[PDB]
């Protein structure tokens, strides 16, 4: 009886070391290793084994520590010896990070040498309080048009995106990090975003395929890749996500603004889950432990928009979350949920429908909403949102709306067309003034006597040609942000003509 | 008394004792750290060890390191003082503006009020806002859920209600902000701060702050109720007033609860709630009530999980629930300002024994009209366009301005009395005004000025 | 939740199956004649 | 550091603690002192007065550990064991004391080479006829052992012996050999 | 090396005490004094110098006190190209009776993953010849694949039909794993094996490895013969740079092996009874499994879906490691159609116009985006029937019920349950079947004439065969 | 005396774990030394386990806990009518004591 | 004895749900953990390890068999439950009864839509 009370240590007692800064295992399994000593030692410090392995001490109890490994339990044997290391966890952060992949502890796992960074910072730091923080204002794009019209993010927003499996989360997400290359390259500096892509219990070769991706876009130069793939430790992924937050916090420390993607949250709930368990802490709800929502609401807690006092600085917060068969209220759903600003909420009806992205709009909600917007998707996406709202109110009377009212059957017909306009293809992103000039196209009223299926290829070719002969007024529009009268009567012109002109 | 530490295990820390074992609830401080680490006991372990739930985050925690009992459960200032400021659970300022200076402490952990004390007769509190005063009134020393989030002007009815039993009864308000989110919980402060309920400048704030944050340890979250309650239960029992207690979120107090009772080995109970669910909301609402000094009536945020009303949450909420206010966003969409949704909200005090026979009457007819235009709409003879022309006169002046938005919007606001809209939907009832337009009682207070606007 | 009522295999599943399965074997007896 | 296993084993705390202090002593070949001075704590903790003070969970755990500290210091005990109560009472186990001593007997009950024999017989036994039953039972050991017999008796059996050396095991109990009758007789 | 001895025997979980040298975890331990090899996989350190162990096989006669010798390695399997034509089970020894297997080198189960490093980004379609799982949801060249179904779907025999088709359209040693599956399937296919000269009895050029851990294993063996099948396909991978074919089935038992020790090796049980330790588990096996620079293996895992749930932690956990999943539906399976795949549920990594093409991409989609409103005018079937719907929509529901029958296809090896001979439908065939299918060209043909056929040209011959007949 | 007192080694989920109380019957009413009642559910070798009818704020470790000899039983009687008290038979109605000649298990 | 000798046996298991029942009540009072239903971890192996000794012996080996046809009762028809999934993902196929078809009048109440046989017309006579 007793996890100390092995014959060894008490026939050592009975015969007659240091136990301050050093300990010996007296039981590995599972990834959990029951230390002896470390009397000296912190909740939550880092200790090393002597097979160089890293360790998390998170039970201090009276007799014993429950250190989680960093790593195979194989490399740990009864009687090993641990060291302190004298400090909580921490990470290196900096812009030497922006353009690597690292692990969940800020080491390089793409070969082009050590980050060369001078600054290191806990993972575990407490959010912003009240007075620093200001009022989310400013819009974070993310070229998507259903999410920049209808679901609209700010910078230091908390948005979550929520569905089931394969129905197109990452792919926003890394919408979402692509767009910010205009934004990147140009000179003003208060819409410049620096991304941070934190895997969570993925493959390693779905890791490779994003960074592929994110480097055929140019989108590297400014992005953070954390992963903590599916054969780390439960404690590596569980870190992970707070080393990414930290790595933003350098950023939303210093006057820049940041985005983080924890993809996704359910799987770092998991491996938590697992490291509890098998601390014998008391579980809860599915297994899960007391304080897996003090987890998550810790965690996104620390996206926050600063005031000018601060520096003005931002950290906007994208977390992911598979849900099983549309189960919203599953207990981490339920959490991250409730902890967040809204959520972008995917069907797999509305992707094998056709509408890509397939976010379903009567689900998704942004409490920040027209805040996070500029004037002229204000002036374009109220109205296109009450056309919606009306559309999806009179949607069941469908595949009988040709024996109904006029009212009805063009409350159908406007819906449909604006349906179609918010397809989007993979990969491509949209700058603003160019989805205000399609939304306007949309709500107007210029796509009424066009046929559905053709929709979509209008919308393309419409937007070529806006690109090539009318650079003036997209100039305009993104430079004054509304679409002033002059530049209304422009779109106007430029829409009727090009709908007289269209096949 | 002093001790050590000899566990910590997440948010749960042993600690020893050498002579004079602290009692449970009492809050202990952990020594040597930067910010103040409060420790609450939940259980005597014997061998001299105390369990504790931390208040803050226990990482750097040192097995050995000295823990020094302070005497009583967590103390937080109480007083005049209080007003316009934000205190944590453990009532230290987390606004930047200085020390709250007030004369006297308060302990969190206090006995409901006797038997005795108890006053045996309902009363109504008139809040001044028409809907609510009529359809569903609230009672002195009540509890009263509040549905609907975000859209339906949640925070500008709270502040209307502080604003109102500010100035009809000279009752000031408590808002605790149990799992508050931290970016609306600057929003809230900075909306109160631009309506004037809450002045920077002088002594005139009328609510009282305490924001227990969705990123604090459970026991915090269990505990900023209680210190909120402690706040509102000073401003009573020592100035006899009628106080308002807003809670937001209710569900959260009870999920943190839950999580503070997984986290010390308890069993769970149904749907993974504590087994003292009910017992930890008695402890709480008891203290909620009218006593003969004054009152304390509690505005409760009520979320609803998975939209089943039979959840052991929600169930054990209304069982101490006394009213009820639905702001539904079919009545925003609709124009009427407040939404409160006058079919779905309720009231237990809506009795001709405890409002009266007229005010009772009055309520129910404008009840069942509204009913009545209901099922007309869903028609859509002889008088039932009459009955379409006064359901939507009511519907109208069932609509206010507020005060807290004449910044925004200009218009004048208004504190009907209860008499006035007994008597004005009355009067719309019987016909008396049959004649004036239907715009005629879009934002206005009593029926006076409605017929003054139909004159225009 | 489209094609939930023939998913749920119900009384109202079955009689679905059993009119599409009539009109489409009437339909499939009306083309296989004109062949 | 390699542990030095018992000849037997004993489980529990006082199991684990009597191992404990087997191999701290045989590393030291003390054995026969530590066994005396065992039996010489239980002597002394048994007495009514410290099993009442000292086994008192109202009363503070350092002042009873040096109350033990007093009690084998004052009577000459070797570190071994002196420590070893030390420890016993800095764990809280101090209740469980006399079990170690127990545990720590009947592994030097083994270490000596003492195998239990039970006799069970109908009627007290003849002493002649033991002396020669013990003669014969001595053949069942090898060498190093003696037999603690324990000649119990039950007259339930009718006639004959039942013999138990450690875990080998005679029942030449006559009810034996009438139940198998009655057995082969029924089947 | 180390002696130890059991001092606990509860089911297939065995305590073993040593005295110098306790061996590491994962190690490999003979238990000394039985005439059959029993192999216990140490697990946890207890303290106390035991260590607690799954045992290999069954643990009947152990006795306490009994004598284990410490292997000082993981368990270690023959590897190397004389495994091929041969059956192995967790262990390494053969069980085919054709005496040892002898390889120059022996390899751990237990081995780390490939490094961020070593990943290949590299997509190539692997054309399988199945019109379902060619046109909506392709496999690659490469890629874990994963078939996701419930009991009596079809995962064994759409899994010995793509045997069949690429195992002997591929020239790079194959391997196939049974994991807790039935001893009649291993028969079976062995002897299939045998007779289609894939292994050569006689004139050793066989090029499948097998290895088999059946239903009868205890929980140890079933949940490290994936690990033994796993080691064989990366020796071939990585020791000589070839393409491998790794078929495992089932894979879910890997996962539900696990389970059946957790409470015994002291562990406070998951949701719906998972050990804690689930998806790391499937993650340190999954990551292995994996093309890397050095080579390549296409993994085509079987996975069992308990009570046709897919929300179940075992499959759900699985998903994420698969690059082109394949769902099993029962519902479709009933409606005759065979494979039972599921077209609104199958997912491809490679269903990428930038991968396949504009017109590959556009034909799958348009015929999910069919079979969808096919599901949500079902409905409006149910309530009113058939007879009240815009012709338009009875056109959609004619062609949605064509492409069911189409994408149904004859197997060769399931020509003993159809009757019907198997086909292998190009991937350009398929493309132009359906996009035909779509544009309208068959509005004409009857819809069965399209069910368990190959290419269009087949539908077409069928429509005639019933119009002269019927 | 360890037979007619003990004391209090655990308190907590409204148990308290009580060393001694060696004569105590089951189902017993003990006082407490802070003047709670509670009543003697678990009989065990080394403890009573009581069931405390109050609150546990108001019982340490370490607590004498006297027995009263009698099993859990309230004043009956005509002197109720017209009180409220509370459970255990306590007015709680500020009209004074309650005169009761006879109790009830 | 029988498969091992040449002759072919036939066994029938009613029912293994009750053998599960005795089964969890032996490792309850083991005191070995519960698992899911409170049933012991290894349940599927309790049945797997028993209905794998069914089997068809080649001629080397005699060329007897044994057949197995086990039973188990549904709550409810609660095909879904754990032991009624163990056993369904062990056998070749199986013979679902219902109690709506028992009640309509088809005596024996066999499912032909549910009720699959892995071996199939492999083992049947030409004729039939
Ligand atoms: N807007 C789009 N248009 C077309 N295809 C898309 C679009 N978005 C996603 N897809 C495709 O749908 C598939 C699934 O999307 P994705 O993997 O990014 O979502 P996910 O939920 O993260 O998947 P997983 O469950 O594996 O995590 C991908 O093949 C992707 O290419
Ligand atoms: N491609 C197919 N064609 C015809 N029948 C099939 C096909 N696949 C499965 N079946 C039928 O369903 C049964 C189940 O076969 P199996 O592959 O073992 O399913 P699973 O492995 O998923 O349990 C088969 O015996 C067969 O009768
Ligand atoms: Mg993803
Ligand atoms: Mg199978």
């Amino acid at each position: 009886t007793g996890t100390a009370e092995m014959s060894s240590i008490l026939e050592e007692r009975i015969l007659g070391v240091d136990l301050e800064e050093t300990g010996r295992v007296l039981s590995i399994g599972d990834g959990i290793a029951r230390v002896h000593g470390l009397r000296n030692v912190q909740a939550e410090e880092m200790v090393e084994f002597s097979s160089g392995l890293k360790g998390m001490s998170l039970n201090l109890e009276p007799d014993n520590v429950g250190v989680v490994v960093f790593g195979n339990d194989k490399l740990i044997k009864e009687g090993d010896i641990v060291k302190r290391t004298g400090a909580i966890v921490d990470v290196p952060v900096g812009e030497e990070l922006l353009g690597r992949v690292v692990d969940a502890l800020g080491n390089a796992i793409d070969g082009k040498g050590p980050i060369g960074s001078k600054t290191r910072r806990r993972v575990g730091l407490k959010a912003p309080g009240i007075i620093p923080r200001i009022s989310v204002r400013e819009p974070m794009q993310t070229g998507i048009k259903a999410v920049d019209s209808l679901v609209p993010i700010g910078r230091g927003q908390r948005e979550l995106i929520i569905g089931d499996r394969q129905t197109g989360k990452t792919s926003i997400a890394i919408d979402t990090i692509i767009n910010q290359k205009r934004f990147n390259d140009g000179s003003d500096e208060k819409k410049k975003l620096y991304c941070i892509y934190v895997a969570i219990g993925q493959k390693r070769s779905t890791v490779a395929q994003l960074v592929k991706r994110l480097t055929d876009a140019d989108a590297m130069k400014y992005t953070i890749v954390v992963s903590a793939t599916a054969s780390d430790a439960a404690p590596l992924q569980y870190l992970a996500p707070y080393s990414g937050c930290s790595m933003g916090e350098y950023f939303r420390d210093n006057g820049k603004h940041a985005l983080i993607i924890y993809d996704d949250l359910s799987k770092q709930a998991v491996a938590y889950r697992q490291m509890s368990l098998l601390l014998r802490r008391p579980p809860g709800r599915e297994a899960y432990p007391g304080d897996v929502f003090y987890l998550h609401s810790r965690l996104l807690e620390r996206a926050a928009k600063m005031n000018d006092a601060f520096g003005g600085g931002s950290l906007t917060a994208l977390p992911v979350i598979e849900t099983q068969a549309g189960d919203v209220s599953a207990y981490i759903p339920t959490n991250v949920i409730s902890i967040t600003d809204g959520q972008i909420f995917l069907e797999t009806e509305l992707f094998y429908k056709g509408i890509r992205p397939a976010i379903n709009v009567g689900l998704s909600v942004s409490r920040v909403g027209s805040a996070a917007q500029t004037r002229a998707m204000k002036q374009v996406a109220g109205t296109m949102k009450l056309e919606l709202a009306q559309y999806r109110e009179v949607a069941a009377f469908a595949q009988f709306g040709s024996d109904l009212d006029a009212a009805t059957q063009q409350l159908l017909s406007r819906g449909v067309r604006l349906t179609e306009l918010l397809k989007q293809g993979q990969y491509s992103p949209m700058a603003i003034e160019e989805q205000v000039a399609v939304i306007y196209a949309g709500v107007r009223g210029y796509l009424d006597k066009l046929e559905p299926s053709k929709i979509t290829k209008f919308e393309n070719a419409f937007l070529s040609h806006v690109v090539s002969q009318h650079q003036a007024l997209l100039g305009t529009i993104r430079a004054d942000g509304k679409i002033s009268e002059q530049s209304d009567a422009k779109l106007k012109e430029i829409v009727t003509n090009f709908l007289a002109g269209f096949e | 008394a002093t001790g050590r530490i000899v566990a910590v295990i997440g948010a749960v820390v042993d600690v020893q004792f050498d002579e004079g074992l602290p009692p449970i609830l009492n809050a202990l401080e952990v020594q040597g750290r930067e910010t103040r680490l409060v420790l609450e006991v939940a259980q005597h372990l014997g061998e001299s060890t105390v369990r504790t739930i931390a208040m803050d985050g226990t990482e750097g925690l040192v097995r050995g390191q000295k823990v020094l009992d302070s005497g009583a459960p967590i103390k937080i200032p109480v007083g005049p003082e209080t007003l316009g400021r934000i205190m944590n659970v453990i009532g230290e300022p987390i606004d930047e503006r200085g020390p709250i200076k007030t004369k006297q402490f308060a302990p969190i952990h206090a006995e409901a009020p006797e038997f005795m004390e108890m006053s045996v007769e309902q009363e109504i509190l008139v809040t001044g806002i028409k809907v609510v005063d009529l359809l569903a009134p609230y009672a002195k020393g009540g509890k009263i859920g509040l549905f609907g989030g975000a859209g339906v002007g949640k925070t500008v009815l709270i502040m209307e209600l502080i604003n109102n039993v500010a100035k009809a009864h000279g009752g000031y308000s408590v808002f605790a902000g149990v799992g508050e989110r931290t970016r609306e919980g600057n929003d809230l402060y900075h909306e109160m701060i631009e309506s004037g309920v809450i002045n920077l400048k002088d002594a005139t704030s009328k609510v009282a702050l305490v924001y227990g944050q969705m990123n604090e340890p459970p026991g915090a979250r269990a505990r900023v109720a209680l210190t909120g309650l402690t706040v509102a239960e000073y401003f009573r029992d020592q100035e006899g007033q009628d106080v308002l207690l807003f809670i937001d979120n209710i569900f959260r107090f009870t999920q943190a609860g839950s999580e503070v009772s997984a986290l010390l080995g308890r069993i769970p109970s149904a749907v993974g709630y504590q087994p003292t669910l009910a017992t930890d909301m008695g402890t709480m609402q008891e203290r909620i009530t009218t006593t003969k000094k004054g009152s304390i009536t509690s505005v409760q945020a009520i979320y609803v999980p998975a939209d089943d009303l039979t959840d052991p949450a929600p169930a054990t909420t209304f069982a101490h629930l006394d009213a009820t206010t639905v702001l539904s966003r079919a009545i925003a969409e609709l124009g009427i300002y407040p939404a409160v949704d006058p079919l779905d909200s309720t009231s237990r005090i809506m009795d001709p024994n405890i409002v009266g026979s007229e005010h009772y009457d009055v309520a129910r007819g404008v009840q069942k009209i509204l009913q009545d235009y209901k099922s007309l709409q869903d028609i859509i003879s002889e008088e039932d366009k009459l009955t379409v022309s006064r359901a939507r006169k009511i519907q109208r002046f069932l609509s206010q301005p507020f005060q807290v938005a004449e910044v925004f919007t200009g218009h004048m606001g208004k504190l009907v009395p209860l008499k006035e809209t007994i008597k004005g939907f009355q009067q719309i009832l019987a016909g008396e005004y049959d004649h004036l337009p239907e715009q005629a009682f879009y934002m206005v207070g009593p029926i006076e000025e409605a017929v003054a606007k139909a004159d225009k | 939740g489209a094609g939930s009522i023939r998913e749920a295999g119900g009384a109202f599943g079955k009689r679905e199956q059993a009119e599409e399965e009539r009109y489409f074997r009437a339909q499939s007896r009306e083309q296989l004649a004109a062949l | 550091a390699k542990l030095v296993r018992p000849p037997v084993q004993v489980y529990g705390i006082e199991g684990r603690y009597a191992t404990a202090l087997y191999s701290a002593a045989s590393k030291q070949n003390k054995l026969e002192q530590v066994e005396k001075e065992l039996l010489r704590v239980a002597q002394i903790l048994k007495e009514p007065k410290v099993a009442a003070s000292v086994l008192n969970p109202y009363v503070k755990r350092s002042i009873k550990v040096k109350s033990l500290n007093d009690i084998t210091a004052k009577e000459r005990f070797s570190p071994l064991t002196t420590n070893l109560i030390n420890l016993l009472a800095e764990n809280g186990r101090l209740s469980n004391t006399q079990g170690v001593v127990s545990a720590f007997s009947t592994m030097m009950s083994v270490h000596r080479g003492e195998v239990p024999c039970t006799v069970t017989s109908a009627s007290p036994l003849e002493e002649a006829t033991l002396s020669e039953l013990k003669t014969v039972l001595k053949s069942f050991l090898s060498q190093g052992q003696v037999l603690k017999l324990e000649a119990k008796t039950d007259p339930s059996i009718l006639g004959g012996m039942i013999v138990r050396i450690g875990e080998k095991y005679v029942d030449m109990s006559v009810k034996t050999k009438i139940q198998k009758l009655g057995r082969a007789m029924r089947e």
